[PDB]
């Protein structure tokens, strides 16, 4: 059980972690989270009482070091550091526990959200989607740009999402025009599982990740990629049975997690209906299905 | 962007052009079978694209053999108009290849677009233009060529006859959605208003009669007064 310690606490900020959150007013006595799960990644995320503006946070995993959180003044956000020091940080930890200044990560232990919300997301692919290998965690606002966003201008702070786009020469094979474009199954098995995620995992975590800071963030470009990696898979007649069976698990409990009350901006209603309703996958998402249905059906 | 009534003398400046309309690519006629149900039969069809500053059309003839076992017909006649409107611009020579193709249909754009990927330069457009361009197979001639081709074959055709000689691309393209939407509306009527003289002639190179200016203006008044009355019964105005 790992704990992430807070300097302090200097401006009223609600601080969320996965997918809990507490509001902590201004010079409050907060010293950190402790009891967070081991074996997950997870994020830590932060939007000032002033600033409803720029949400932020940082991506980390506890088997990657020690790491707390430190307001700094000058740039005015709270931020992630590592201390290197291993004796001074069970020293830091045990002190402030000793004094009870933390909270527990609330987890209720029949609850598998967080595992399936991130089962295939790995630290290790989210630091080549955020590049700054100086940190072992990774830093994302509302408002940072995608790759794909960019070519249609900061690159040290972009998302660099796989780009997928249906009009391609990638998306298209030479004298496959139609068949190419009205069945995805080459870009999706041979160009995109094949070749550059590898495997079905890898393309499941980063679908994952983009949905996470869409909803943690509101960042605009990662909802565009998560929706763009469903509808590819969906738009495939020839998708493996078990990407089928696991991307409705996935979506059943994004779609689930998601707040009532953003399915306007972060639900792009062309792509579902045509996923749920449309797709050659139509019938293979009847837990994703049944659950939009029954608490979204105003979008459909 | 959509082409429309504001941006309409671009299509008449030194960008090449081309117009591409769709809709009589895949041509059915439908009968009762033996059994009583319902089946279609495919007559041969063609692409109809345009220059409209040049009046150079080229015609690409779809012959019924290219459906031949084929299924989701309409949706395939789009794909096969872009392949073909592709496989044109990769035979002009560079200088002359379009710089912009406009589609009648909005449906076209996707397979369009699609098949253009090697030409991102071109600029795929639709229109909010109404443009008459069906009534392409009530020119005599055109549909002559179309309905005797025996396989795939391209005939080239200035749709201006020698128009551009006396007057300017701006003028013959509303002359001619004149007339091809007067064909449109009533294509008996508007047939006999052509032909009501046998000293006009069509010359053996030439879509239409050799009119002279005034004799065009009165044909071009004439067939005015058709498009008006046809509007009026259609909606009982």
């Amino acid at each position: 059980m790992n704990t992430v310690p807070f300097t302090s606490a200097p401006i009223e900020v609600t601080i969320g972690i996965d997918q809990y959150s507490f509001n902590v007013k201004e010079n409050q006595p907060f010293h950190g989270i402790k009891d967070i799960p081991i074996g997950h990644v997870h994020v830590i995320h932060f939007q000032h009482a002033d600033n409803s503006s720029m949400r932020y946070g940082y991506w980390f995993d506890c088997r990657m070091g020690n790491f707390y959180i430190q307001y700094d003044p000058k740039d005015g956000l709270y931020k992630m550091m590592e201390e290197r020091d291993g004796a001074k940080f069970e020293n830091i930890v045990h002190n402030f526990k000793e004094r009870q200044m933390m909270v527990s990560y609330p987890k209720i232990d029949e609850d598998d959200t967080w595992y399936n919300l991130t089962e295939f997301v790995q630290m290790d692919k989210i630091r080549k989607i955020v590049r700054k290998d100086e940190n072992q965690f990774s830093y994302v606002d509302s408002s940072m740009t995608t790759v794909q966003e960019n070519e249609l201008s900061d690159p040290a702070h972009s998302l660099n999402y796989t780009v997928i786009n249906f009009k391609s020469r990638e998306a298209i094979r030479p004298g496959h025009e139609m068949e190419d474009f009205l069945d995805k199954s080459y870009y999706l098995n041979t160009v995109m599982l094949q070749g550059i995620f590898k495997n079905s995992s890898n393309y499941f975590g980063e679908l994952q990740f983009a949905f996470l800071n869409a909803m943690f963030f509101g960042n605009y470009g990662s909802s565009l990629q998560w929706h763009a990696m469903i509808e590819l898979i969906c738009s495939s007649a020839t998708v493996p049975k078990h990407m089928l069976d696991k991307l409705d698990e996935i979506l059943y409990y994004q779609i689930k997690t998601l707040p009532e009350q953003y399915s306007d901006i972060l639900l792009n209603e062309r792509v579902w209906n045509i996923c749920l309703y449309s797709s050659f996958q139509k019938n293979s998402l009847h837990n994703t299905e049944k659950i939009m249905e029954n608490k979204y059906p105003e979008l459909l | 962007g959509a082409m429309n009534s504001s941006n309409y003398a671009e299509l008449f400046n030194n960008d090449i052009k081309l117009f591409v309309d769709d809709t009589n690519v895949y041509r059915v006629t439908v009968h009762k079978t033996f059994e009583g149900n319902v089946a279609t039969k495919a007559i041969n069809g063609c692409i109809f694209t345009l220059n409209p500053k040049t009046g150079h059309l080229f015609l690409k003839i779809i012959h019924t053999s290219v459906w031949a076992g084929q299924k989701r017909l309409s949706q395939l006649a789009k794909w096969k108009t872009a392949e073909e409107v592709s496989a044109l611009v990769r035979s002009l020579p560079k200088e002359e290849q379009p710089k912009q193709i406009i589609v009648t249909r909005k449906a076209m754009l996707d397979p369009l677009e699609v098949h253009m990927l090697d030409f991102p330069n071109i600029a795929i457009r639709p229109t909010e233009l109404r443009l008459p361009f069906s009534a392409a197979m009530s020119i005599d001639k055109l549909s002559d060529v179309v309905m005797k081709a025996t396989e795939p074959q391209m005939v080239l055709f200035n749709i201006y006859d020698d128009w551009l000689d006396r007057i300017s691309s701006y003028t013959a393209f509303s002359r001619l959605t004149l007339l091809l939407r007067a064909l449109k509306t009533n294509e008996e009527s508007a047939k006999m208003i052509l032909l009501s003289d046998p000293t006009i002639t069509i010359k053996s190179y030439h879509l239409w009669p050799s009119f002279t200016d005034e004799q065009w203006i009165t044909i071009e008044s004439q067939m005015r007064d058709l498009i008006l009355t046809e509007y009026g019964r259609k909606y009982n105005v």
